Order: structure tokens, then sequence, then C-alpha cells
């Protein structure tokens, strides 16, 4: 089966950068690849068909090339409405494939997250549930790694996290960790403890509460 | 002038079936080859059928062979994507496109079209066993005496529903900024989960009285929480 | 010997021995001479009647036996032999026979193992009895058996419409003995448009399912859908003898019609309220129509004296097609199935009517006599007659049972008729041929088909005009190429047959009798426009039939190298502008009096240089025949300029410049002129007529009005007063009436 891998997966820039995005065939491929835009929860939209050929109606910032196996999208001059997620796509006999896509992030400065913990509310407690609550908040970039102790004993496989999309006026991130078990195990431990790791953070921060407090 | 609109989508049990519709206009549907391509969330464009311009001989993805079955109607200048035996994986926001067949060419060992012009607003199609149902919030408020300076943090915990989507909002609508609310996870049990947090003055906390308002509309829910 | 020869015996030994049981013995005497005189469907029930008496002799039942496999028949002829075999067992031949037939059908059964041994111990070693030997082996396994299955399967994923494969499934079907599944399919495919027009499949789905009716299957299983199989008979029956009439001979068509009638007798007698007795009331109408289309052939061939009494006899079989009412629809179980015997509904009663009109302008009031005459139960023993030989029997005959009540001997109305066209577009799949007929049919009538209609009825959501007129890709044809190319495919099959009976009664021809009427060219387009339209073109032959179409656009257009004579031009001009002239809406006004005023464009040029009396440049290979019988002459010259004038200032009005279309219109003192004179005088002043706006204005919006009035009045006034008139009008007379009585209450 042929692959279009697409490199990178993520990628951080600002305005008016000369951006790339790079997707290679594994299997000698004719110029018959597209590319694609695709901004949050709308459709995707053609920019570039034939491998180097431009839709009509497209920015003429936008421009494909081939190299060997390897295709590429590059755009002149990056924009402020370019900042969507991108796709490459390849059409070999009867099969279409898609790249991973390219997630073109605006660049800041570097923010460290105002951390919160939260414990699980009596009313949780009254259905039989015990989810504790991390908050990651307006803290730049996406790259974070958070991790759960209960009575200073690692946890996994029982907790899940979600990020917020870049904001629109600080364009910081956000992310909520929630750690999901029995009242019955929530009642046979104390102590519980949120550590984050981040670039932004001098040293690891963690934050901590004890059931009854 | 030309569009393409989904419909037949919805939400289904696995296992269960459903039937796509992409509705043409503006362009001889009989030269155009149809192609389907679904997007799961926060995942990427997978393609699952197409239907070659002038003719209409299928072609899907290992994924789901066998089970679509994808077709074009002259007379109804329509397409439609017929799912059997529907599985959670299934899940996933459908999208029809067209070829042109300036764009769609013919080779010894299959077919190709060179890019997807033309794209619908995509309709989405949820595979899960779990019923329907209403949120369970449960507050999330500050643990905090001051803690960051001038500003506290709180929230609202939005459990324990199905399907998507939920809608939050604080005060009505009058707490408008510092406000995030983050997407919701699949719990293992089925039912989704979110949490909406925000950043108020801790001088004004206890002052100023903070309600999230969630809205979960399929299961004609609506729950006011204070903090 | 002759056909005489053999039935004029008939009177012979009729007249020695009278009773039926000598009349019977007969039977193989009778059979004896019709073997010789190459006639099998009726050597057949000859010799099938002595055998009613003499069920006992051998000689006949392996002579039946020996005419089935002149049929193929294998199961009929295989037990012909066997009877002949048991009653005398001397007869090794026979022994040998079935042994060779056995082994060559079908060898899953161990009879034919049977009937080989059998066949070896009479005789010992010979040549033939390996031959049998390795044909038994021949035959594959269980998983040979599957694999063929699965390659047809496959195949038939990809290519539905492909006739031979179909058949090849009811085949492979059909020897695993699994007929139910045969005729599951063979019913599921009936509601396949392309299969429905396959002869040789309909001929492999009235086979199939009378299989069934004598299999032991049918039988253990249930009587429940006993009855659903049982349509699909009569409907295959009906598809069948409308193919036969057309492509078959004389002899074919008429055996054909004996099963037919057979099968209709076979099934009257259950009746009810559901599905099968609504398909037997509409099939019942096809028998007469197609038995006078039958009719028909037979008399054309003949002299003129049966031309008239055959020609009679049809007019009174379409008359009893075209009196059977519209089938109840709403009692089938499903949609496909209510929508196609509707359909078949509006072939009959469209192509029954034409030829019941064609057939009675001959003369004045000619239906009338017909069933005066005819509708006398004499009559359907005349019908019986002409069309059967009257050995078989008369009483398990539908045609003879059938209860002739109150011939409505009522004339069509066309506005009944075109709707019953237009509903029956789609009832032979759209080919040029049905098309071709119908506006053939239409040529001599008053009242002009609805074109248009019938493509929007083929070709949904195909644009009337498409937006890139530049070039001629055929991504870019349009209904109007189609309702311009269909015109001239009747414009000039007219004129070719015209010449074909000047050198030897064209519109008199029944659809199925007639040939070809389109060159095998616009045949060609016409197939391959449809198939790329309706999307079941093929990957590989896109490019080819896409060229195919592209070829005729630039002469559908009038663009370089038009093969187009001067007089189908104007004709196309004028028909355009009359027809769009007539239409409500501005779209498809605008659109119909643009190609107008395009092809009139063109032919001035022409008309010009033919003006002063020059030759014209003739064509090369032209796709529409060129034709001395219509070209144009100087007598005819002025009037077109004229009629093309107002075709310009119609579009002029239609786009704005209503100062010159006025100037123009006025100019010519035309009844057309008129009713658009007041048109658009009626346009200026209904705008302005009641809003807050200058007095003095207001008097000028009324005086409009008040020249609305005039015209129209002098529309009516030279219409009321000569019949030419009557037919120029832009509109109906009706239609103009009913403008003036709301001007004047305005």
């Amino acid at each position: 089966d042929i692959q279009m891998t697409q490199s990178p997966s993520s990628l951080s820039a600002s305005v008016g950068d000369r951006v790339t995005i790079t997707c290679r065939a594994s299997q000698s491929v004719s110029s018959a690849v597209a590319w694609y835009q695709q901004k949050p929860g709308k459709a995707p939209k053609l920019l570039i068909y034939s491998a180097s050929s431009l839709y009509s109606g497209v920015p003429s910032r936008f421009s494909g090339s081939r190299s060997g196996t390897d295709f590429t999208l590059t755009i002149s001059s990056l924009q402020p409405e370019d900042f969507a997620t991108y796709y490459c796509q390849q059409s070999s006999s009867s099969l279409i494939t898609f790249g991973q896509g390219t997630k073109v992030e605006i660049k800041r400065t570097v923010a460290a997250p105002s951390v919160f913990i939260f414990p699980p509310s009596d009313s949780q407690l009254k259905s039989g549930t015990a989810s504790v609550v991390c908050l990651l908040n307006n803290f730049y970039p996406r790259e974070a790694k958070v991790q759960w102790k209960v009575d200073n004993a690692l946890q996994s496989g029982n907790s899940q996290e979600s990020v917020t999309e870049q904001d629109s006026k600080d364009s910081t991130y956000s992310l909520s960790s929630t750690l999901t078990l029995s009242k019955a195990d929530y009642e046979k431990h104390k102590v519980y403890a949120c550590e984050v790791t981040h670039q932004g953070l001098s040293s690891p921060v963690t934050k901590s509460f004890n059931r009854g407090e | 002038e030309v569009q393409l609109v989904e419909s037949g989508g919805g939400l289904v049990q696995p296992g269960g079936s459903l039937r796509l519709s992409c509705a043409a206009s503006g362009f001889n549907f009989s030269s155009s080859s149809i192609h389907w391509v679904r997007q799961a969330p926060g995942k990427g464009l997978e393609w699952v059928a197409s239907i070659y311009s002038y003719s209409g001989y299928t072609s899907y993805a290992d994924s789901v062979k066998g089970r679509f079955t994808i077709s074009a109607d002259t007379s109804k200048n329509t397409a439609y994507l017929q799912m059997n035996s529907l599985r959670a994986e299934d899940t996933a926001v459908y999208y029809c496109a067209r070829s042109p067949w300036r764009w769609s060419g013919v080779s010894d060992g299959g077919f190709y079209y060179k890019a997807l012009d033309y794209w619908g607003q995509g309709t989405l199609v949820t595979v899960s066993s779990a019923s329907t149902k209403g949120p369970s919030v449960f507050p999330l408020a500050p643990s905090s005496k001051s803690t960051s300076g001038g500003t506290a943090a709180l929230g609202c915990l939005v459990k324990d529903y199905f399907p998507e989507p939920v809608t939050v909002s604080w005060n009505s609508g009058a707490l408008t900024s510092g406000v995030h609310t983050f997407p919701a996870v699949l719990q293992s049990s089925g039912l989704y989960s979110l949490s909406s947090v925000v950043t108020v003055p801790s001088s004004s906390l206890g002052t100023q009285t903070y309600i999230c308002n969630v809205n979960h509309k399929p299961s004609n829910t609506k729950v006011d929480k204070k903090v | 010997r002759s056909k005489a020869d053999v039935e004029r015996y008939i009177a012979s030994v009729q007249g020695s021995t009278p009773s039926p049981r000598q009349k019977s013995m007969k039977g193989f005497y009778f059979a004896k001479l019709y073997y010789e005189a190459k006639e099998y469907d009726l050597a057949k029930k000859y010799i099938c009647t002595y055998i009613n008496v003499q069920e006992r002799d051998p000689k006949a039942h392996r002579f039946l036996g020996l005419l089935y496999e002149l049929e193929e028949n294998t199961d009929k002829a295989v037990e012909c032999y066997r009877r002949s075999v048991e009653l005398n067992p001397t007869q090794k031949d026979l022994v040998l026979k079935i042994a060779e037939l056995l082994c060559k059908n079908d060898v899953t059964d161990g009879r034919a193992k049977y009937w080989l041994e059998r066949a070896a111990k009479l005789f010992p070693g010979s040549p033939a009895i390996y031959k049998l030997k390795e044909q038994l082996l021949d035959c594959e396994g269980e998983d040979g058996w599957n694999k063929l299955f699965d390659l047809i399967q496959s195949e038939l994923y990809v290519r539905p419409d492909d006739v031979h494969v179909n058949i090849r499934l009811v085949e492979v079907y059909r020897s695993t003995k699994r007929l139910k599944d045969a005729v599951a399919h063979c019913h599921e495919a009936e509601r396949n448009i392309a299969l429905r027009s396959s002869l040789e499949w309909n001929s492999c789905v009235v086979q199939t399912l009378k299989e069934y009716l004598e299999s032991l299957q049918c039988l253990e299983s249930d009587k429940s859908d006993w009855r659903a199989t049982n349509t699909d008979l009569l409907l295959a029956y009906a598809n069948l003898m409308l193919l036969t009439l057309s492509t078959r001979d004389v002899q074919e068509s008429r055996e054909l019609l004996q099963s037919f009638d057979s099968a209709l007798q076979s099934v009257k007698s259950l009746g009810g309220n559901d599905e099968l007795s609504a398909t037997f009331l509409e099939m019942k109408g096809h028998f007469y129509m197609h038995a006078g289309s039958l009719l028909l052939k037979m008399g054309q061939h003949s002299s003129n004296v049966q031309w008239r009494a055959l020609s009679e006899l049809a007019a009174l079989c379409y008359l009893i097609a075209f009196q059977v009412p519209r089938p109840k629809i709403k009692l089938i179980k499903g949609e496909a199935g209510q929508n196609l015997l509707e359909m078949m509904a509006c072939d009959r009663l469209s192509q029954s009517g034409h030829m019941l009109l064609n057939l009675s302008r001959g003369k004045q009031d000619f239906l009338k006599e017909i069933v005066e005459t005819f509708a006398n139960k004499s009559g359907q023993s005349a019908l019986y007659d002409a069309l059967f030989s009257s050995q078989s029997p008369k009483d398990t005959s539908f045609l003879g049972s059938d209860d002739i009540g109150n011939i409505d001997v009522r004339e069509p109305e066309l506005e009944d008729l075109t709707r019953y066209d237009v509903g029956a577009i789609r009832a032979h799949n759209g080919s040029l041929q049905h098309l071709t007929w119908l506006g053939l049919q239409w040529n001599s009538l008053p009242a002009l088909p609805g074109i248009r209609k019938w493509l929007k009825q083929l070709f949904h959501h195909l644009p009337h005009e498409t937006s890139r007129l530049e070039t001629n890709a055929p991504e870019s044809i349009c209904i109007l190429d189609l309702e311009v190319f269909l015109l001239g495919v009747v414009y000039t099959s007219h004129l070719q047959l015209k010449e074909k009976c000047n050198s030897h009664q064209p519109l008199c021809l029944p659809l199925p009798v007639c040939k070809q009427l389109c060159t095998e060219r616009q045949k060609s387009w016409w197939d391959a426009v449809c198939t790329l339209i309706h999307r079941k073109a093929v990957p590989g032959n896109v490019a080819k039939l896409r060229l195919l179409v592209q070829h005729e656009i630039n002469t559908l257009r009038a663009q370089e190298k038009h093969g187009l004579q001067p007089a189908l031009l104007v004709h196309w001009a004028e028909c355009l502008q009359k027809t769009g002239s007539g239409l409500n809406s501005f779209y498809d006004q605008r659109e119909y009096m643009g190609r107008s005023v395009h092809y009139w464009k063109k032919v001035l040029p022409l008309l010009k240089i033919i003006k002063k009396k020059n030759s014209i440049p003739e064509p090369i290979d032209p796709l529409f025949k060129h034709f001395h019988s219509v070209d144009i002459q100087a007598s005819e010259i002025v009037e077109y300029e004229e009629d093309a004038h107002i075709t310009f200032a119609i579009l002029d009005a239609v786009n704005g410049n209503i100062e010159d279309a006025v100037t123009a219109f006025e100019s010519i003192k035309s009844v057309v002129s008129y009713w658009n004179l007041a048109l658009i005088f009626h346009r200026k002043a209904e705008d302005i007529e009641n809003d807050a706006l200058s007095p003095e204005e207001q008097e000028e919006c009324k005086n409009y009005l008040r020249k609305t009035r005039d015209y129209l009045i002098k529309i009516i006034d030279d219409s009321d007063s000569n019949l030419s008139v009557v037919k120029k009008l832009p509109v109906p007379l009706e239609s103009v009436k009913e403008m003036l009585n709301s001007v004047m209450q305005e």
C-alpha cells in the first residue's frame, strides 16, 4: 500500500514567515498530488492540484513542488488567515490517501501554566464516583506533561486530559486533567498531588489537596 | 450557485445501518466523480469511497470494504453512502466531494483523481450503543484564599451525558471573558465528559454570584449550577 | 409442397372422417407433412393430439421426441424417447440417444449414469460409448461449480446490465436445480430497465419461470408466492412480444402469440384483487395491441383485399387495447413495481392510440364502422381465424373466450395522448427508435408533441442551455442540443421515408414492424450521450463515448462545417421560436428565442445567395441528409426573412430593447406581432396602473392598456374569420381570449 508521510506533524511560526510542509510517498508516484486547507470544524478547501498547479481563487503565496518522491507545500509570506491545518493527498490506482496533517500554530513567547487542583464534589461522592481536576491555564507551548500522585504513588491508565485550541487573544492553551475512580478507592487515600512539567516552568511544580482539607 | 449538501447522518447503534445523501447542484452530475471522506474527532481525513465520473465503478478503503456502498443517481442528481455493520470506529464527520472528468483519469490497474475541488458541509455520524442521557453537573470551586494574587479559578464538570454537543455559559453570558471550556472525552462507559473553567478576581469572589449554565439539547436538559 | 398443400388436406380428410377420435387419430399423419413443410410449432400440436388418442404408439412418441430435439428442448425430448423405449424395448438406438442426451445436458443426477450403462451393453465397446464416458467425466465438481458461480457474481457486480452474464447466472442456478433462486434473481432482475429490453434475456425469463411452475420445488414449497412469480411470466411475455415482433420474422412472432394466449387463459381463472389480477388487466391490453401490430405486419406484405380486412381487424385490436383502463397502481406492493406497471400502461395507450388514429384518418368515422361490423362475435372468430390455425382447441385460447363488451368506439383525444407519450418515454429505454417514431406519428397531427418535456423525463436536471457554450466539449450538452437533435432526426427520417415510398402509408406502420428510421450515425450519438448522462458508460470507453458526442455538437449548434441544409435550419429556428414564444417563464423564453435567433442568423446569408438563384455549397458527409425535396425556393424567401425579423424583435423585447422591438413588430401586420405587441403593451400598463404617481403619467399608462385591448380584439376578429390565421396564433385562441377578459376588467 502507498503511504503519504507528512512532516512536520505540528509547526509553530509567526506572520510573514516562509513556511514549508512536506509529504513523502513510499512508492514512486506520478504528479497526481493535491493540497488542502482545513480550518477548525469547517470543510477542507483545495489549495494546489496536480502537484504544482494553483487552484483558481487560491492566493498566489501558495505553491506546490515535488522532488523525487517528496512533495512540498510552500507559503512565501504567511498571513494571519493561514494559521490552520493542512493536508496532502495522493491519488493512486483506485485509491486515495491523505497525510497525517500539519497544524500551523501561531508562535509566541513562553508562558507558565497557573495550576489549580480541585477535589471531587460532595454531589459526585453521592453518586459513587470521584474525579479530581487539575487545571493548566493560559500557557505556551502546547507541549506539557501532567502526572498524578495518590499518596505519592504514580497513576496511569485511569485518567485523561484535553487541551483547548490556541486562544485568539493571547495565543495560549489550557489543559484539564481528570483522575476518575470510585469513591471507595478515593476514601482509601488521603493525599492527592498533580505535578506539571513544562518548558515555561523553571522546575517542575506540584499542587495538592488532602481529603477533608 | 454550485454546492453539495450532506444529509442522512445522525447517531446509530453499533451493528446498525445508515444512509448518507450528497445532493449536488450547479455541475453536470454525470461527468463528475463522487467521493466520501470521513474524519473522526481530532483525527485526519480518511477516504472511504469513490465513484468514477461517467460510469460509476465503486472503490472502497479496506477499513470499510464490503460494508459500505456508494451510489449515484442521475435522475435525483444525488449520491449516497449506504453504511452497514457500523462499528464504534466509524463515528466520524462524513464529507462528500467531486472530481470532474477533467481530473478523472483511468489507467492500467485502476483510476486516479487529481484532486477534490468541491466539498460539502459534512454530516456527522455517531456510532455508539450508549443511549441518550443528560449531563450531571458537579461544581469546581477554588480551595484557594487569594493563591494567585488577585485572581482565583472556578469551574464546572459536565459528565455522564450522551451524545455530543453540550453548550456552557457563565452567569447567562455575563461572565464572557476568562472562560475556557475544554473538549469532551469518551469515557470507556460510553458517555462523554468535559470541564469548563474561568479565572476571576479573588477580591470579587463571594460578592459576584458565579453560575455555569449548561444545555444538552439532544436530551432536552437544562441545568444551572452555582460555585 | 407448400403451406396450402398441407392445410388444404385438412379439409380433405375432414370431409371423410369428421368424428373427434378419427380426427385426432389422423394427427400423426397430419403432422407427417408439417415436419416436411418446415412447421415445428404446428407439427408439434398435430402429433401431440394424435398422442392424446394413441398414447401407446412408440413411433409417434419418438417422432415428437425427435421434433423436440430440433426444438433443443432436452427435458421434453428425452421424456418422449423414454415413452417410446418403455413401450418397445427393441429400439436400441433410442437407448443410446437417451444416454447420449442425459450426459450432455447434466451429469449431476445418476439417471445419466444408469442410461449410459445400458447403452454400453446394447453397443459393446462402440466408438460412441467411450465418447459418452468422456462426456460424463467432463462435468466439474462441487468446488468447480462454486468456482464458476463466483466468477459470474464478481462479474455481475461491475456489469449488471450485461445480458449474457445474467443469463449464465440463471443457467448456473438451473444446473444445480435450485430453480427458486433462478426465478428469484429473474424477478429481482425484471426491475432492470435494460434487461427488460433484451430479447434473449426475456426468452430466458419465460423458460426459467415455466420450468419452475412444473418444477417439483414449486408445489412442495408453498402456494403463497406462486402468484408473484406468475405475474413476471406475463410481464416477460409482453416484453418478449414487443421485441419478437420487431426483429423476428412473421412465423416466430405468431408462435409467441399462442404462448401468450395460453398464459392468459390459464391465469384468468384465479382472478382476485392483487398485483397478479392488476397485471393480467394491463397485459390483456398489450395482447390485443401486439396482436393488432402482428396483424398489420402480415397484411403489409399481402394484397390489398387482405390489407383492408386485416387493418380492419387490427383497428379492432388496438381499440380493445386502448379501451382497457389504466391499471390499479396503488394495489402493488412496492414503488418500483407500480411505477413499472403504469409506464407500460402509458406505452399501450400511446402506441395503440396513434395507430387507432392513423387508421381512422383513412376514412370518415372509419372507427365506427369497424366496431359496428366486427364487434359482433363473428369478428372474434374472424380474428382467431386470421391469426391462428383453427386446429388448435378454441376453448383454452384466451382470444376466443374474451367478453368483448361495449367497445367505447371513441377516437382518442390529443391531450390525453400527449400525457400517454410523455409517461411512456422510458417504456423502451428512450431508444431513438422510440422517439423518432413518436415524433413522426405527431408529424401528421395538428398538435405538436412536448419534446422538451420528453427530454426532461429522460435526462433530469440537464440544463436547458449550458453556460459554457463557447466550446463543444460534451460536458456542455443541453436539453436544447437534444431537442435540436431529435427535430433533425425526425425531419431527416420523414424525408427519407417519403423518398422510399415515392419509388414504391408511411405513417401507418406500427412501431415494432418498421425498421431503423434514423441513420446509424444518429443512433450511435443518442446511445452515447444517453449512456454518458445516465452514468452507465465504461471507464475505458469514457473517452471514446465522450469524443463520439463531441463530434456532432458543432452541428447541433450550427458551428464550423455544420452538415445542415438551409431548410432544416429554418425548421429549427421557427420550431424553437414558436416553442419558446408559448412558454410562460422568461428564462425559457430567452433561451429558446436566443437559439432561434442564432439559427436564423446562420441561414439568412444562405437565403440571400439562394434569393438570387445561386448554388449552395453542398456538404461533406453531412449529419442530416440533404434533400432537394425541401430545398428552399425564392417563393418562400421573403416570408422567412419576415418570420425571422419577428424572431429578432421577440428577443429584442425579452432583452429590453422595447423601442426597436415595437418599431419592428408594428412594421409587419402579422397575427403573431399582435400577441407580442399586446403582451408588451399590457406589461407597461399593469405595473404603472395603480401606484401613486403623476396623474398625467397615469393617463399615458391607461392609454397602453387601451392598445392591448385593441390588439387582442384584432386577433380574435381575424381569428374567427379565417382558419389559416388560427394556426398562426403563437398561443392558443382560448388563451388569447382569457387575457382579454382580464384586460378589460382591469
